[PDB]
């Protein structure tokens, strides 16, 4: 019982288990990648003549 | 354009053709990309919207 983590280690622990998720709020560069590959295909093109 | 014609029996049609040129030239820039541009030098189409 008294090695039970204190709340500043079970934060780090948390916190470093939540980094490997791969589903942060944000666009990481796998999924940036594609949302700027899709931007660029769509809309007219501009190498239309 | 005045006409002198033999009266015929029934109604009739006169079949008028102009000489136009009733060019297409298509564009294919890239992929899945199929544009055609249609172009009548006497007689064209574009309404401009």
């Amino acid at each position: 019982r008294r090695r039970f983590p204190e709340p500043a280690v079970t934060r780090a622990i948390t916190a470093r288990f939540e980094a490997e998720s791969d589903q942060q709020p944000y666009a990481g560069p796998h999924e940036t990648n594609i949302i700027t590959a899709d931007v660029v295909r769509s809309g007219p093109p501009p190498s239309a003549v | 354009i005045n006409f002198e014609l033999d009266p015929m029996d029934d109604p009739t049609y006169v079949y008028m053709l102009y000489g136009v040129f009733d060019t297409v030239r298509v564009n294919q820039p890239e992929r899945n990309v199929l544009a055609m541009a249609y172009f009548r030098t006497p007689f064209a189409t574009g309404n401009a919207v």
